[PDB]
């Protein structure tokens, strides 16, 4: 997984 | 996609509204001090950029994986065009932040940095001699976000891009430019994106060298960097 | 000058007949592959194209108006971009294939190189869907030569005038083709956005063939070693 | 430079 996946997700 | 139903002036407003703020950062010389400051700044800016991208019409309509791809591909170009924009009123200066203005004499003390500093300063002056407008700037930014990774992998993105082109023209027209001046300015603006891409690639390389040559890098910064490998 | 005093039709005319020839590779199907040897084919092909590109650049309106040092700079900066867009143009009618030469058609299934392949393939696919025309292609190619690398630096202002000139030619071409104003503007942008992708492929490739050099394997003509070295 | 002379010729 990746941090970008999370931040964009929000 | 909502973006396609927006009017030129609705489009311009949404972009102005999604605009990230100018963040704040001891005259930096040496790799450590300069890169420590540059990375920290970029770290915080990336969080704003991400939430900015989510407010660019059409972007949200893409799958998460596609949003991730475009961000990974364009992040440094978007940081650089912002830097160049901020530095317009400061000839020979790079305004990384209101409290951090560097000139080329500081890039000189960092191996393989001055060349990229010079490139950024040149683009900044170019933007300036063109009287580049804020509304024009935001349009270029969205264009970079959507275009840079569109061929790195479609219809949707291309139409939204066409939409943005309509918006740029609309703006120059609203500014009183003639038809000829419109397509000439349009071309000039877009020709600079090629240079923006160039500075990003050379910068990306310089960073890989910095990474392996080990200043500490955030995990986010590390992931964005590895995306370009 | 003369470049500044040309009609759009004269401009398109100049560029068209200034076009370089399509060269053949040394590819031989009866001969075994090899990453190194297959690279030898590409470098050899590219090296011979450069000599033709050098003489093509001289016939790009307003290019010879520049000092030699500025001409060298522009070439050193754009050489690979120009080879790649020529390559992409040659491969338009060959979906999933890259036509390096009439006797050398390659698909992504070959190389060590695939990533850059897909970028070129994607670009060629872009030309097809746009139905890019030859007249438009020669304009894009001359724009790259003048744009990619742009005191007495009044040469910069001269390059810009020529660039504005070519922009008018593009619009002139689209208009005569029956496009509405909106369609002209849009198509102009679409063509110019592609140049950004060409710059990218150039920089990726440049960093790649830098390794091949250091990797001490593939032969590089002393001209390629020069051009490459210009980017380091 | 090789490119410089080539341009001259
Ligand atoms: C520090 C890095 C994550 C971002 N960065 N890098 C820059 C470079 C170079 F290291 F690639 F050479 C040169 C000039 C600016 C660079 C930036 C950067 C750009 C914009 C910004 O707002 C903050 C930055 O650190
Ligand atoms: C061999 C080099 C001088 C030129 N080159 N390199 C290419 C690459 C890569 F090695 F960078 F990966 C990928 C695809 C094409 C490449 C070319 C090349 C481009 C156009 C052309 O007419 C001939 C070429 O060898």
């Amino acid at each position: 997984h990746k941090i970008l996946h999370r931040l964009l997700q929000d | 996609s909502l973006a396609l139903s927006l009017t030129a002036d609705q489009m311009v407003s949404a972009l102005l509204d999604a605009e990230p703020p100018i963040l704040y950062s001891t005259r930096p010389f040496s790799e450590a001090s300069m890169m420590g400051l540059l990375t920290n700044l970029a770290d915080r800016e990336l969080v704003h950029m991400i939430n900015w991208a989510k407010r660019v019409p059409g972007f949200v309509d893409l799958t998460l994986h596609d949003q991730v791809h475009l961000l990974e591909c364009a992040w440094l170009e978007i940081l650089m065009i912002g830097l160049v924009w901020r530095s317009m009123e400061h000839p020979g200066k790079l305004l990384f932040a209101p409290n951090l203005l560097l000139d080329r004499n500081q890039g000189k003390c960092v191996e393989g940095m001055v060349e990229i500093f010079d490139m950024l300063l040149a683009t900044s002056s170019r933007f300036r001699m063109m009287n580049l407008q804020g509304e024009e700037f935001v349009c270029l930014k969205s264009i970079i976000l959507l275009n840079s990774g569109v061929y790195t992998f479609k219809d949707h993105i291309h139409r939204v891009l066409d939409k943005i082109t309509d918006t740029l023209i609309h703006l120059m027209a609203k500014a009183g430019l003639t038809l000829q001046q419109q397509h000439q300015r349009l071309a000039q603006l877009l020709l600079i994106l090629s240079h923006i891409r160039h500075m990003s690639n050379k910068g990306m390389e310089h960073l890989y060298s910095m990474k392996c040559k080990n200043v500490p890098l955030s995990d986010l910064l590390l992931e964005m960097l590895d995306a370009h490998r």
